[PDB]
RNA sequence: GCUCAACGGAUAAAAGGUACUCCGGGGAUAACAGGCUGAUACCGCCCAAGAGUUCAUAUCGACGGCGGUGUUUGGCACCUCGAUGUCGGCUCAUCACAUCCUGGGGCUGAAGUAGGUCCCAAGGGUAUGGCUGUUCGCCAUUUAAAGUGGUACGCGAGCUGGGUUUAGAACGUCGUGAGACAGUUCGGUCCCUAUCUGCCGUGGGCGCUGGAGAACUGAGGGGGGCUGCUCCUAGUACGAGAGGACCGGAGUGGACGCAUCACUGGUGUUCGGGUUGUCAUGCCAAUGGCACUGCCCGGUAGCUAAAUGCGGAAGAGAUAAGUGCUGAAAGCAUCUAAGCACGAAACUUGCCCCGAGAUGAGUUCUCCCUGACCCUUUAAGGGUCCUGAAGGAACGUUGAAGACGACGACGUUGAUAGGCCGGGUGUGUAAGCGCAGCGAUGCGUUGAGCUAACCGGUACUAAUGAACCGUGAGGCUUAACCU
RNA sequence: AAUUCCUUGUCGGGUAAGUUCCGACCUGCACGAAUGGCGUAAUGAUGGCCAGGCUGUCUCCACCCGAGACUCAGUGAAAU
RNA sequence: ACACAGGUGGUCAGGUAGAGAAUACCAAGGCGCUUGAGAGAACUCGGGUGAAGGAACUAGGCAAAAUGGUGCCGUAACUUCGGGAGAAGGCACGCUGAUAUGUAGGUGAGGUCCCUCGCGGAUGGAGCUGAAAUCAGUCGAAGAUACCAGCUGGCUGCAACU
RNA sequence: GCUCGCCGGAAGACCAAGGGUUCCUGUCCAACGUUAAUCGGGGCAGGGUGAGUCGACCCCUAAGGCGAGGCCGAAAGGCG
RNA sequence: AGGACCGAACCGACUAAUGUUGAAAAAUUAGCGGAUGACUUGUGGCUGGGGGUGAAAGGCCAAUCAAACCGGGAGAUAGCU
């Protein structure tokens, strides 16, 4: 259950080496408006692939 | 699928009405007994006028199982109630004369041919 | 181990799932566009599209089956009167999913599910 | 309760 | 004037219990386990009386002697008392060989069958129950067999807690008594979320010297290796007879393992139906909610065993015990010194799986890059603009792939998922209407209606044009060749 | 025998098989008569044993339904 | 110690089924319990079902499964004559119709007499409520259909019992 | 606001005790709330409690306490 | 009638499982026992530390009991760590 002695700050950083959050590669541009959005998502202004979907 | 402590009925008229399997003969760590398989039994309930009494440790052969035997055609014949024919402890020959009810054609071999030439159905 | 098994459990039991799908099908037929989560939107596709296929023939028995699967007579009225003659041409695909970001509270994947009329 | 104890 | 005799004499004057206990210490000192040792124990050998009709040495071996192991009972107090949790059971094992089975041989007081005894051999295997807390043992019934030990008398941060060994109570016995009893009896809280090593799986990074996508060789590593019974040879060889083979050849099983659902089944709270109580949809009829899926009856696909296929090998090499051939030393003899041949489930291959991080980083095929300049510590140098290639990743639809990563299919030049259509399956003749009936209900429409995960199709819906990473012919030395 | 060491006494019953149980016999290590002896109907979340029914206790596990464990976002300990 | 699955005295107490303040579903009324979203591995928890067998498990049938209601029939040893005893073990239970345009029962008006007069007494039966039974028919695999709701028997030690 | 679910001899409605402003309105979201919060039993400012008949107080007493004098006790005090 | 029987409230706590850095410093869930009495409960009193009270376990006396707590002797004493 408990440790026999405490780990180092080195073994702590090596453990946290795999915790880096991936960035989004690039946001895509809509054809009509030009606003950035995620792929396969609608924009904030409700456009998807050049079509006004939500009011 | 007769294992030990299974209570079987008796197919012939040896005198017992109810026997219990105490050992499935043939092979180390053997679990079950099908139709072609000798079992060692004890006698739990007998008729008062029979050939064998209560507490006799002897051999028997299973003739009917509720699990049922499978034919090579893909078929399966499942009886109702488990049954055995009692045998002589060393001679391997049956004790009673008449045998009640059906048996299987899986049983066809020399000593059980002596058995199977007595049954009404096969 | 789930090999070729459909249906999502959605962290509910069977009665809660069935009642939740009945409520969502009522809200979708009522408002014609609803916001929900993404897997609930996919399961809602598999629930609400047979009702629209049931509305394609208008009889007493079919309206009673639609009432048995929605329990709202205003919903079965709107189905058999509006969504029946409107969706009569297209064969399947009466609905449309569109992903819309993530929820602010629990970071849940959002979606709009709507009918193909608007 | 003398089960873990070396008694 | 002191058996102040515990005799350098604590007081003139003094016994016990504590399992109801407490505190301060101790591995200075015990119980458990380890260590050392090996009297004892177990195993082996030496001599040989004697038994075995004769005959010590087929089999035993007295009187005595010499070792081995650590293996029982002990001895000692070296570790541990600022804690090293016991006996038995369960689950999982692992090694040794002093071999229980299987396998190979020698001798036999070995006719055969079956034994006895000794040598070689550790690949695989090596019961279920009754009683008992039991290990053990007895017993019943099998088996080819029911090995013997080590591993903290393996295994409680894996389980149990019957036993011993807390506090209750009683019996017998001891004690004046409080109480005590390897004497019995009934009852009695078993904590831990894993940091590191280890092990089982599964990924990211970088490397492998331009990058990429594949297919492999395989160093090495692992798994597996069991065996009965029946028949033939052949009732022959052997034997008076009763009995009864070696060698060899098939078949058929048991336990074990791998795979897969075609069958036979289980499950199937996502399918259909029955039904009880109640509430609701205005009511009737029809449905829905809740009552463990209300209780049940069937049952699709998946998963799965009790279901059904397959496996263990043959062969090869080198051998152990053993048996030989030729052959001297030593005119003979001799399996051995020279030389040659046989010889086992052990060893190495053969079968199966992993595997080039095998840094000794391998091989083969295919594909992709063919631009200009300046600076300085002119270096396997830095920088700027222009180009971003093969491919990859990201995203999305997903999968008999999956904890997550990963892996696989697809992304409209499209059947990836949902829907839809047709079928299949399952359940059992829907609702409504009409007839018979006083009615419950029955009949006709009607094998109807509904059908999940299945099958074959269909772009109806969702898989967006892109952007992002990855570059711009890839060092030195020596050899061999080509122009 | 809640008492018995030797001991699983010996015989009988029950079981295929019974160190427990039941009935006996007395060798009572070490019962015994109000620290009561021997019975006893009824009672007991009482101790032991046997039987029928019933079943995943088991042979030998399989599948399903939910709650965690697993991933994502928010908050965020502890023993050592 | 906490916005802590605990504890804390009295009053009220509707409907349907029910003997019931049990239990099931509801009314008035009040809540969805102050982290959610996915996925649908091992393992753990809480349940459901299971072929054949049926205690072989285990210290021990622990835990589960089973049993379960009402009415009638029947019920042993032993006994302190009360018990044991709900011994044990069986049978019938739904719905519709008829007896009976709902009976037996319960309540009892209007009317009609008596009177010492009213909050009186007699006949009278309207109206309402209403079992239980028998017969016939009918549906289902199953009619105490769910929830609810005894496992039983034999021998024995101890303590009489609550 | 519309559906779904749960309790319903309570998870509803009145109090006693015990709390003490938690009640209501406006405003704020630092801390508190095991998350976010525009919300709150949180901060802040204001408002809210009306009795001849309800309750206490009041009259009377129980168990009990205290107890003039008294009896007893080194003192304190005990009993009545 | 009954320290009668079955069984809710109420009182208790027999078995198992879970929890064991808990939801909880003694619970939950599913069964379990008593349930007209030697019952249970509210409010108020009384008994006190070598003392109380005890259908008796050395049990209970404010999460403390083979002699409660608080304060003072007091920096008891410690051949012990
Ligand atoms: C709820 C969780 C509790 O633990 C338990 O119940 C477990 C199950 C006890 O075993 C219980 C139950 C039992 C039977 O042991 C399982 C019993 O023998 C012991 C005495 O008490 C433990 C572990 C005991 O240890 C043992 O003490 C023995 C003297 C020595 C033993 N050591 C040699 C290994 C050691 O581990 C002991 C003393 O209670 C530990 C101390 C620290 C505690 O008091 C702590 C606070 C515990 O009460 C606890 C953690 O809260």
């Amino acid at each position: 259950a408990v440790q026999q002695n405490k780990p180092t700050r080195s073994k702590r950083g090596m453990r946290r080496s795999h915790d880096a959050l991936t960035a989004v590669t690039s946001l895509s541009v809509d054809k009509t408006s030009g606003e950035k959005h995620l792929r396969h998502h609608i924009t904030a202004d409700g456009y998807y692939r050049g079509r006004k979907v939500i009011a | 699928m007769i294992q030990e402590q299974t209570m079987l009925n008796v197919a012939d008229n040896s005198g017992a009405r109810r026997v219990m399997c105490i050992k499935v003969l043939g092979g180390s760590h053997r679990r079950y007994a099908g139709v072609g398989d000798i079992i060692k039994i004890t006698i739990k309930e007998a008729i008062p006028r029979g050939k064998v009494k209560k507490g006799d440790v002897l051999k028997a052969v299973v003739v009917r199982t509720k699990k049922g035997v499978r034919r090579p055609d893909g078929s399966v014949i499942r009886f109702d109630g488990n049954a055995c024919v009692l045998l002589n402890n060393n001679s391997e020959q049956p004790i009673g004369t008449r045998i009640f009810g059906p048996v299987t054609r899986e049983l066809r071999s020399e000593k059980f041919m002596k058995i199977i030439s007595l049954a009404p159905e096969v | 181990m789930r090999h070729r098994k459909s249906g999502r459990q959605l962290n509910r039991n069977s009665s809660h799932r069935q009642a939740m799908f009945r409520n969502m099908a009522g809200s979708l037929v009522r408002h014609e566009i609803i916001k929900t989560t993404l897997p609930k939107a996919k399961e809602l596709r598999r629930v609400v599209e047979p009702l629209i296929t049931l509305a394609k023939t208008d009889s007493v028995a079919n309206r009673r089956l639609a009432f048995a699967r929605t329990r709202d007579n205003e919903i079965v009225a709107k189905l058999f009167n509006e969504l029946g003659p409107r969706f009569a041409s297209r064969a399947g695909g009466y609905t449309r999913i569109l992903k819309c970001g993530f929820r602010a509270g629990d970071n849940a994947p959002m979606a709009y599910i709507e009918l193909v009329d608007r | 309760m003398t089960h873990s104890m070396r008694l």
